[PDB]
Protein backbone atom coordinates (compact mmCIF):
# COMPACT_ATOMS: atom_id res chain seq x y z
CA UNK A 1 0.00 0.00 0.00
CA UNK A 2 1.79 2.94 1.52
CA UNK A 3 0.64 6.20 -0.82
CA UNK A 4 3.15 8.51 -1.61
CA UNK A 5 2.79 12.07 0.15
CA UNK A 6 1.45 14.57 -2.49
CA UNK A 7 4.04 17.97 -2.86
CA UNK A 8 3.67 19.36 -0.55
CA UNK A 9 1.84 17.06 1.97
CA UNK A 10 4.71 16.97 4.88
CA UNK A 11 3.71 20.14 5.66
CA UNK A 12 0.56 21.48 7.33
CA UNK A 13 1.08 21.93 10.78
CA UNK A 14 -0.17 19.16 12.93
CA UNK A 15 -2.38 18.27 15.88
CA UNK A 16 -1.10 15.56 18.40
CA UNK A 17 -2.73 14.15 21.71
CA UNK A 18 -0.25 13.87 24.73
CA UNK A 19 -0.19 12.30 28.20
CA UNK A 20 2.47 14.60 29.86
CA UNK A 21 1.34 17.67 31.22
CA UNK A 22 2.23 21.34 29.12
CA UNK A 23 4.87 22.97 31.15
CA UNK A 24 4.74 26.09 33.38
CA UNK A 25 8.33 28.05 33.57
CA UNK A 26 10.20 26.12 31.29
CA UNK A 27 13.12 28.85 31.66
CA UNK A 28 14.06 27.93 35.09
CA UNK A 29 14.12 31.24 36.26
CA UNK A 30 13.19 33.43 39.24
CA UNK A 31 10.12 35.40 40.15
CA UNK A 32 9.76 39.14 38.26
CA UNK A 33 11.16 41.20 41.24
CA UNK A 34 8.47 44.51 41.42
CA UNK A 35 6.20 46.18 39.51
CA UNK A 36 6.52 50.16 39.41
CA UNK A 37 3.89 51.76 41.48
CA UNK A 38 1.99 53.48 38.36
CA UNK A 39 1.45 57.53 39.35
CA UNK A 40 -2.50 58.01 38.66
CA UNK A 41 -5.50 60.19 39.04
CA UNK A 42 -6.45 63.52 38.14
CA UNK A 43 -3.74 66.66 39.15
CA UNK A 44 -4.37 70.13 40.43
CA UNK A 45 -2.42 73.44 40.37
CA UNK A 46 1.06 73.85 41.49
CA UNK A 47 2.19 74.57 44.69
CA UNK A 48 2.61 78.20 44.41
CA UNK A 49 3.86 78.06 41.09
CA UNK A 50 7.28 77.70 40.66
CA UNK A 51 9.11 77.35 43.92
CA UNK A 52 12.22 78.72 42.57
CA UNK A 53 14.15 81.57 44.19
CA UNK A 54 11.11 84.12 42.96
CA UNK A 55 8.63 84.38 40.03
CA UNK A 56 6.03 83.20 42.54
CA UNK A 57 2.61 82.33 40.56
CA UNK B 1 -4.42 112.82 61.74
CA UNK B 2 -5.27 113.53 58.15
CA UNK B 3 -2.04 112.19 56.99
CA UNK B 4 -3.12 109.09 58.61
CA UNK B 5 -6.28 109.07 57.37
CA UNK B 6 -5.78 109.79 53.63
CA UNK B 7 -2.14 108.03 52.69
CA UNK B 8 -0.95 105.51 55.27
CA UNK B 9 -2.36 102.23 56.32
CA UNK B 10 -3.48 100.92 59.74
CA UNK B 11 -1.31 98.24 61.76
CA UNK B 12 -3.96 95.75 61.28
CA UNK B 13 -3.59 96.27 57.00
CA UNK B 14 0.46 95.72 57.37
CA UNK B 15 0.14 92.84 60.53
CA UNK B 16 -1.57 90.54 58.57
CA UNK B 17 -0.25 91.05 55.34
CA UNK B 18 3.13 89.99 57.19
CA UNK B 19 1.56 87.08 58.69
CA UNK B 20 -0.61 86.05 55.86
CA UNK B 21 2.95 86.29 53.72
CA UNK B 22 4.83 84.61 56.13
CA UNK B 23 2.08 81.43 55.96
CA UNK B 24 2.74 81.86 52.42
CA UNK B 25 7.29 81.58 52.04
CA UNK B 26 6.75 79.18 55.20
CA UNK B 27 4.89 76.60 52.91
CA UNK B 28 7.14 77.71 50.10
CA UNK B 29 10.59 76.78 52.49
CA UNK B 30 9.09 73.50 53.55
CA UNK B 31 7.84 72.71 50.04
CA UNK B 32 11.41 72.96 48.81
CA UNK B 33 13.76 71.34 51.35
CA UNK B 34 10.73 68.44 51.27
CA UNK B 35 11.71 68.23 47.24
CA UNK B 36 15.51 68.28 47.45
CA UNK B 37 15.29 65.71 49.84
CA UNK B 38 12.41 63.30 47.72
CA UNK B 39 14.96 64.09 44.75
CA UNK B 40 17.88 62.90 46.72
CA UNK B 41 16.47 59.66 48.14
CA UNK B 42 14.69 59.41 44.87
CA UNK B 43 17.73 59.43 43.14
CA UNK B 44 19.74 56.74 45.67
CA UNK B 45 17.04 54.21 45.48
CA UNK B 46 14.99 54.33 42.67
CA UNK B 47 11.84 53.63 43.05
CA UNK B 48 10.00 56.70 42.06
CA UNK B 49 8.96 57.91 38.79
CA UNK B 50 11.50 60.43 37.66
CA UNK B 51 14.85 58.87 37.21
CA UNK B 52 14.00 55.75 35.23
CA UNK B 53 16.06 55.63 32.31
CA UNK B 54 14.48 53.84 29.40
CA UNK B 55 15.71 50.07 29.52
CA UNK B 56 14.33 47.40 26.49
CA UNK B 57 11.51 47.66 25.61
CA UNK B 58 9.64 43.78 25.70
CA UNK B 59 7.12 43.83 23.42
CA UNK B 60 9.61 43.06 20.05
CA UNK B 61 10.51 39.97 22.53
CA UNK B 62 8.28 37.35 20.48
CA UNK B 63 8.53 33.76 21.65
CA UNK B 64 7.84 31.60 18.60
CA UNK B 65 8.76 28.04 17.01
CA UNK B 66 12.33 28.42 16.36
CA UNK B 67 14.24 26.73 13.49
CA UNK B 68 16.92 24.83 16.50
CA UNK B 69 14.98 23.31 19.32
CA UNK B 70 17.66 23.84 21.86
CA UNK B 71 17.51 28.09 21.49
Amino acid sequence: GWVRPDLGELSKVTKVKTDRPLPENPYHSRARPEPNPEVEGDLKPARHGSRLFFWTM
Amino acid sequence: RWIARTFFDAPEKNYERTMAILQIESEKAELRLKELEVRRLMRAKGDGPWFQYPTIDKALIDHSPKATPDN
